């Protein structure tokens, strides 16, 4: 669950990739489905919504009977694992998860080759606020992160919502395309970090699970301050919690020798830099072209 | 009367104190009052001619004793008190001067003020370059704390060669440096002690 | 001028911390530095670091132990009066008589809080029941300090076994207000 | 007298803090400062010395922080003499200049004190004469006037109060008090009070009535 | 001292006079240039003449009369309740000039009360400066009492709080 | 037994927080009694971290648990500041979900909840009872009660022969505090369409009096509490908490806005930006806003030092919009129709207190408006009778309505 000990637990199941992916929230029903689970666990909706630290303390003590009494019912149950918690005197417990999830906001959103430079080094600077943040001195900044993360997922959350209701994601043999092009967080989407967030959401929707075949996707954002995409290269994902010999098997990424064969061949300013090659940058005017060159490809 | 413009300087230069006192470092001087000054050098010239035909007067013509006192007195005391209230704001000018030298526009100073400011420089370095040359005297008055801290850098620089060594401040880079080596880098705003 | 505002007529905080890091401190050395380079310091003896066997107590200056703290190459033994039979000796004593001060050492404060801070895990008592035992010290000190107070006059003042922080906190009022009351004497005669 | 390094650190900190909480200009121990001097240049080359050629990194950092503590004790004590000399300008001259009075520049400041004096009464003095003396009248251009409405010559306050700790001798002063305790006697002359100092305690006393003591080492300023 | 910018403003308050000679010249000291000053007339000067033209003359040249700030109205005001009483609208420098008419008079009824005052009020500026503040998230009373602050009392109250923070910073200090 | 368990429970809570280094309430309370300033200030998220079954039964009956929390809470005083006071009070801060004001229902009785609104009217201080000293009619027996605000206190009927209600209140030797009654309102956006805005009383004592004005935003921590006035019970809130949305670091920023060198410009620039031309209406407005220095004479005759502007044009020229940026940027200001309102709306009006049935004064616009700007639209429209008293009231800014009973002026300076 996304940021369980900080937030409400409406809010914990509702902005979540596995429960989500499972209930397909996206959607009127699902939101009713989640509503229907609620309902039968005996949380009320007024308690449900109620920060963690206020709620009641009863409903707190019996959560776990609560789970494993009602989620067989949902499919959810593989929520229920054993994570590492960490807690000083007199403060909040802090979980793994979330402390990881708000390391990652503050480096994401804390705070012509000009723009870009200025970009990169913004990024730096936001290497070192979240280095910070790694000390037991530092608590504000691990609560702006705790915010922050907070609301990105709500942003990636409602592009999301978007992207699948439209049905943007186009199907191909080889691989999926999800190209977008306009909105109102397409500012957000500049960083690499976010970008894979967004991938990861889309991947584990109806892509890993929902009787989907699995295929590399390839997303894409705009940034008309700078006419250019932050391409990038997502690989598959088995079913989450469903342990087989198949799932032991890593799923190869063969994005990157594909991206530069196909870049090498063409000529398009390809700017083949990041460390993971999963991610490039492509000219506006030379988007389509490209798309047509890696389905040509058959290298994927 | 006579002391007015002097009151309204002395108040001026309360002023100044008061806004160098608030801060630290960011103190600037104000623009140095010239016209307040020039109209109270006017008076005391003013006063120095009725002391003249004062003077004048009691050698050519009639006057009393008594009143000749009186007036010679009054004369007097508002010229002391002109004396005093300029001084004043003259003094408390160098000491702010005196403070800024010693720590480390010239638009707001007056040519002697300028002078006066490299005069004192130039005896800051004299007396450090004489038998107190082992202590740096323009140092820093922070007790001495943990020897090795860590420093980020606050501001892109090039390969800066000081004497102990060549630092590359490139910005947003933490350094690991001991706190002598990279005390003066620190006053001078590069680098941070975080 | 040469001096800052601040440090005029009085202390820093900083420089009573230098002044109580001059003073010799216990520990337990963890290397072997007796033979069978070596330290010449000028301003502190040096005979004794030279001369350190694991294990065997030894006496240094508070400074150069925290150093040898910072690599944990030694553990400082906690002075006596830190514990805390005798912090709760010393509470009866100040709650029995309202009108004279503790025996505390002068260093008692600066000591407390940079051995709280560098040597966590060095005393053999709770570290919050040593926390709350000096809170209630330096409340019934504040309060006594307060009620003595009220008795400035222009001849002179007495404070008998009074902390060396105490001492700098209430340095510009106390002498201030001497002043003014001493001028007005002066005046008056 | 010299006795041992460690005892000269123990007067650089007496004198420190004697002119740190003093309100006049103490005297120069002008051999404690030479000896220092000289030792802290020999330190620091014995210190490079070593240093040209893991068991010695720490007695090198002790070194060295014990080299910068002593540096900032130094520094701390000549900035203080320095502002101590900067207010009490005018005064200083006029002592220097009184035949009648025993006390002597050169007995009470270094060369780089004495340096430092008479270059800033100069500078001061062309730079009042400069913008403001020049204009007055033969009557009202001496910088150092003692006749006028208020004093131009700042002396220091002979008065002001400092805590004090009776540290006793290292004495016809000393008479023990009726509760079992040495204690030296002061007497205020403005009161007509006689004070009872007893060992082992701190006061807040008149700086001229303990100026003897403080002189001879008896008790020391907190 | 001399320099001094807060002992210079003090002289430059105005104090009653009476003037008993009959001087001329002497016109724009009341309020007009070219006419003599007659004897018995009352006239406001500033402290840096009056005391000199007391004290100097057999017969002073000035009379000064009671001053308003020393009247019993405001004696009677210090001795009933020190603490609430506004010094500042009587005088932004009421000790300094109250020293100065002391010592020029050397009167042992003023020093009694004057020395009352200022331990009282005293006490009360310790108990407020002393009070800090805490950001536990993470003063009416001080603002009015404030406000009531002779200038020497106010310099007195700004470093009892610098020395109070500062030790309670490095105290508290992570 | 159970009760002196939960003092001792808070006293330990109080008496052993710390987070980092420094005891936050010990210092509080300290740094609070110095000043005499008695109450105490508890962000619930620490009463939670500390221990979670004392939050608990804070929570569960608050109006039984908070008077155990104030006596453990000047016993602690106490004990800190006198060597071996009234009775202090608890403030509370919380980050609870806020509870709409119109959703208040039955379920939220006795329980603390956070809100929000606006407030619409206060009250004159009261004095309630904490201390009382009760004698006898007939056997003359002395007895003392005490009182706690909170409710789940009368005269005895039973003497300690004496009839029924046979005790009477000794007032030279008892105690009281203030209390005040403010109104809240829904925020506007909250009310759905086609309803009203819905009231609700409120009640605060102490610490928490004299805090708001009308029309300021609030949001207020407190008990949903029921008192009596078929079997109905009126609801209100008993105050705890007071954090209405209303240093040195802004000074050095204004001070430095100060020194830009095209401040004016910049000044007429932010009036009014969506608005093209009139650049002289622009700059009027602008020094209308800032105003004049205050002249005051002693013989009596003081000038006016406030700013009046007429703009006298054509339709469709934006100077409603003027108006509306103009109130709503001063700080304090007040937007107004001439045809709208009438003599009552403007100046004062003399009325009558329908509960004393006594002939007061209620001020109109301009009182309202004092220290303010008041921005007067269509003065055409306004009657010949309103024009000049409006004229009255620029002319001495002081609305003079002081016959019918009373005598009463008031200062409309705007
Ligand atoms: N320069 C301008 N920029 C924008 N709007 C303007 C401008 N000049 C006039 N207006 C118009 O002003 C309108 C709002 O002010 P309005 O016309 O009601 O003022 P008014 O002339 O006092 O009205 P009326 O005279 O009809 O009572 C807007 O609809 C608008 O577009
Ligand atoms: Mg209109
Ligand atoms: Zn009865």
């Amino acid at each position: 669950l996304f940021l369980l000990r900080h937030s409400s637990l409406y809010d914990s199941f509702y902005y979540s990739n596995y429960v989500n992916a499972k209930l397909s929230l996206w959607n009127e029903n699902g939101k009713k489905r989640l509503h229907k689970m609620f309902a039968r666990m005996g949380i009320p909706l007024s308690t449900a919504q109620e920060t963690w630290l206020y709620m009641d303390h009863s409903i707190k003590r019996e959560l776990g009977i609560i789970f494993d009494k009602n989620l067989d019912r949902y499919g959810l149950q593989d929520i229920i694992r054993d994570g590492f918690v960490r807690t000083l005197g007199y403060r909040g417990s802090i979980s793994a998860s979330e402390f990881v999830e708000a390391l990652t906001a503050l480096l994401e959103v804390g705070n012509s080759a000009q723009k870009l430079t200025n970009l990169r080094k913004r990024w730096v600077s936001n290497f070192w606020l979240s280095w910070d943040a790694l000390d037991d001195r530092k608590v504000e900044l691990l609560n702006r992160g705790i915010q922050l993360a907070q609301d990105l997922q709500r942003a990636i959350f409602n592009t999301g919502v978007a992207i699948l209701e439209k049905k943007l994601i186009k199907h191909l043999r080889i691989y999926r395309l999800c190209v977008l092009q306009d909105g109102p967080d397409l500012d957000l989407y500049r960083n690499p970090l976010t970008l894979l967030r967004l991938g990861n959401w889309l991947i584990e929707c109806c892509a890993e699970s929902e009787d989907k075949q699995l295929l590399p996707m390839v997303l894409a954002s705009i940034d008309e301050n700078t006419d250019t995409y932050l391409v990038a290269g997502l690989t598959p994902r088995y079913p989450r919690g469903l342990d087989t010999i198949h799932t032991k098997k890593p799923i190869l990424n063969n994005f990157s020798m594909a991206f530069q064969q196909i870049t090498a061949e063409t000529d398009a300013k390809v700017r083949i830099d990041n460390f993971e090659s999963s991610i490039i940058e492509i000219r506006r005017e030379d988007l389509s072209p490209f798309l047509e060159k890696l389905t040509l490809s058959g290298l994927l | 009367m006579y002391g007015d413009l002097g009151n309204k300087l002395v108040l001026e230069a309360k002023r100044t104190k008061q806004l160098y006192a608030r801060s630290n470092q960011d103190v600037n001087l104000p623009m140095y009052h010239e016209d307040i000054i020039r109209n109270i050098l006017k008076e005391v010239s003013n006063l120095r001619k009725n002391t003249e035909y004062l003077k004048e007067q009691q050698q050519l013509g009639m006057l009393d004793d008594k009143v000749a006192k009186c007036q010679y007195f009054v004369t007097l005391l508002c010229m002391e008190r002109n004396k005093r209230c300029l001084l004043a704001y003259q003094r408390l000018r160098t000491d702010i001067l005196d403070s800024m030298a010693w720590n480390n526009d010239t638009n707001n100073l007056s040519h002697q003020e300028q002078e006066y400011l490299k005069e004192y420089c130039d005896l800051i370095t004299d007396l450090k370059s004489g038998d107190l040359v082992d202590i740096d005297l323009s140092g820093s008055l922070v007790p001495p704390s943990d020897v090795f801290i860590d420093v980020r850098v606050l501001k892109d620089a090039g390969e800066i060669q000081t004497e102990y060594g060549v630092f590359n401040l490139i910005k947003d880079s933490q350094f690991f440096v001991r706190q002598s080596d990279v005390e003066r880098l620190i006053q001078q705003g590069y680098l941070q002690k975080i | 001028m040469s001096l800052p505002a601040h440090l005029q007529q009085t202390f820093s905080p900083e420089e009573i911390q230098f002044i109580v890091e001059n003073e010799p401190i216990k520990i337990f050395p963890r290397i072997t530095t007796r033979q069978k380079t070596r330290w010449q310091l000028i301003t502190t003896d040096d005979k004794a670091l030279n001369n350190m066997v694991a294990m065997r107590s030894t006496e240094v200056v508070l400074w150069i132990a925290l150093l040898l703290k910072q690599q944990s190459k030694c553990s400082i033994v906690a002075p006596q009066w830190l514990t805390t039979k005798e912090l709760d000796r010393k509470i009866q004593y100040e709650k029995t008589h309202p009108d004279r001060f503790s025996e505390l050492p002068w260093n008692w404060l600066v000591l407390a809080r940079i051995l709280f801070n560098k040597a966590k895990d060095d005393f053999h008592d709770p570290i919050h029941e040593l926390r709350g035992k000096i809170q209630d010290l330096r409340e019934i000190r504040q309060i006594k300090v307060l009620k003595g107070l009220k008795y400035l006059n222009e001849s002179h003042l007495q404070l008998d076994n009074l902390s060396l922080l105490e001492i700098n906190e209430l340095r510009p009022f106390i002498t201030e207000i001497m002043d003014k009351l001493r001028e007005i004497h002066t005046a008056s005669l | 007298i010299y006795v041992s390094p460690q005892q000269d650190f123990s007067d650089l900190m007496k004198s420190w803090k004697n002119e740190r909480c003093s309100p006049e200009l103490l005297p120069y121990p002008h051999q404690l400062m030479k000896r220092l001097l000289n030792r802290i240049s020999m330190q620091s080359q014995l210190i490079e010395n070593i240093s040209m050629g893991n068991e010695s990194k720490l007695p090198l950092l002790c070194m060295e922080t014990e080299l910068e503590r002593l540096k900032f004790v130094i520094r701390s004590y000549i900035r203080c003499r320095l502002s101590k000399i900067d207010k009490f300008s005018l005064y200083l001259r006029q002592l220097n200049e009184d035949e009648n009075s025993l006390i002597s520049l050169t007995d009470l400041l270094s060369k780089d004190e004495i340096k430092y004096h008479d270059t800033h009464s100069l500078i001061w003095l062309k730079l009042v004469n400069d913008s403001i003396l020049k204009y007055m009248p033969e009557e009202l251009q001496a910088i150092n006037d003692t006749e006028g409405s208020v004093n131009m010559i700042d002396e220091p306050d002979w008065n002001k109060f400092v805590f004090i700790h009776v540290n006793g001798p290292p004495d016809p002063l000393l008479q023990e008090n009726e509760f079992g305790k040495p204690c030296y006697t002061v007497t205020i002359p403005d009161l007509k009070e006689e004070v009872e100092l007893t060992i082992g305690s701190i006061y807040v006393m008149r700086y001229e009535v303990i100026r003897d003591l403080l002189r001879d080492d008896k008790v020391a300023l907190i | 001292g001399y320099y001094d910018i807060d002992d210079v403003l003090a002289d430059g308050t105005e104090f009653p006079c009476k003037f008993q000679y009959d001087i001329p010249g002497l016109g724009y000291l009341e309020n007009n240039p070219g006419r003599p000053i007659t004897k018995n007339t009352k006239l406001s000067l500033p402290l840096w003449l009056a005391r000199i033209l007391a004290i100097v003359g057999p017969v002073p040249f000035v009379e000064l009369l009671p001053p308003d700030m020393f009247s019993t109205k405001v004696m009677n005001a210090i001795k009933t309740d020190p603490v609430a009483l506004d010094l500042h609208s009587i005088n932004s420098h009421f000790f300094s000039l109250a020293i100065k008419w002391i010592m020029l008079f050397s009167e042992k009824e003023l020093a009694n009360v004057v020395s009352e005052l200022l331990l009282q009020r005293a006490q009360e500026l310790n108990h407020h400066a002393s009070s800090l503040s805490i950001d536990l998230n993470a003063n009416i009373a001080t603002s009015t009492f404030l406000l009531k602050l002779e200038e020497m009392e106010k310099e007195i109250y700004k470093k009892s709080h610098e020395s109070y923070k500062d030790t309670k910073r490095w105290m508290f200090k992570k | 037994d159970d009760n002196t368990e939960i003092i001792k429970s808070f006293k330990n809570f109080i008496l052993e927080f710390r987070l980092d280094s420094q005891f936050i309430y010990r210092d509080q309370l300290r740094n609070n009694i110095l000043v005499k300033n008695y109450s105490l200030t508890v962000n619930m998220e620490h009463l939670i971290g500390y221990n979670e079954d004392i939050y608990k039964k804070l929570s569960d009956e608050p109006s039984d648990i908070i008077p155990l929390f104030e006596t453990a809470i000047t016993q602690v005083a106490k004990r800190i500041s006198i060597l071996s006071l009234p009775t202090f009070q608890l403030i509370l801060n919380s980050n609870a979900n806020q509870i709409p004001l119109r959703d208040l229902d039955s379920e939220h009785v006795s329980k603390i909840v956070r809100l929000s609104g606006i407030i619409i009217s206060t009250s004159v201080l009261s004095s309630r009872a904490t201390y009382l000293s009760i004698m006898c009619r007939n056997c003359r027996h002395t007895t003392s009660i005490t009182i706690n605000n909170f409710n789940s206190v009368s005269l005895p009927r039973s003497c300690l022969n004496c009839g029924p209600d046979p005790y009477i209140i000794i007032h030279e030797s008892s105690k009281f505090i203030d209390q005040q009654f403010l109104k809240l309102q829904e925020i506007p956006e909250l009310v759905p369409v086609g309803e009203m805005p819905r009231n609700l009383t409120m009640t605060c004592d102490r610490y928490l009096t004299n805090k708001v004005i009308p029309g300021t935003r609030v949001t207020i921590v407190g008990i949903y509490s029921i008192y009596n006035s078929v079997a109905i019970r009126t609801p209100y809130i008993k105050i705890l908490g007071i954090q209405s949305d209303v240093t040195e670091e802004e000074e050095e920023e204004f001070l430095q806005l100060s020194r830009n060198p095209k401040l004016y410009e910049i000044l007429t620039n932010s009036i009014a930006p969506s608005i093209f031309g009139n650049e002289d209406i622009k700059k009027a407005i602008v020094c209308l806003l800032m105003g004049g220095s205050k002249k005051i004479l002693p013989d009596g005759m003081r000038l006016r030092g406030d700013i009046n502007v007429l703009l006298l044009g054509d339709p469709g020229t934006a100077k409603s919009q003027l108006l509306k940026f103009v109130e709503k940027v001063s700080p304090i200001a007040v937007y107004t129709s001439g045809k709208g309102s009438s003599a009552a709306g403007l100046t004062a009006s003399v009325q009558r207190d329908p509960m004393t049935r006594e002939f007061y004064l209620e001020g109109g616009a301009m009182v309202l408006a004092d220290g303010g700007v008041v921005c007067i639209d269509e003065f055409d429209k306004m009657r010949d009778e309103d024009r000049v008293a409006i004229h009255e009231a620029m002319e001495q800014q002081t609305i003079s309505i002081a016959k019918a009973g009373i005598t009463t002026v008031l200062n409309s300076r705007t």
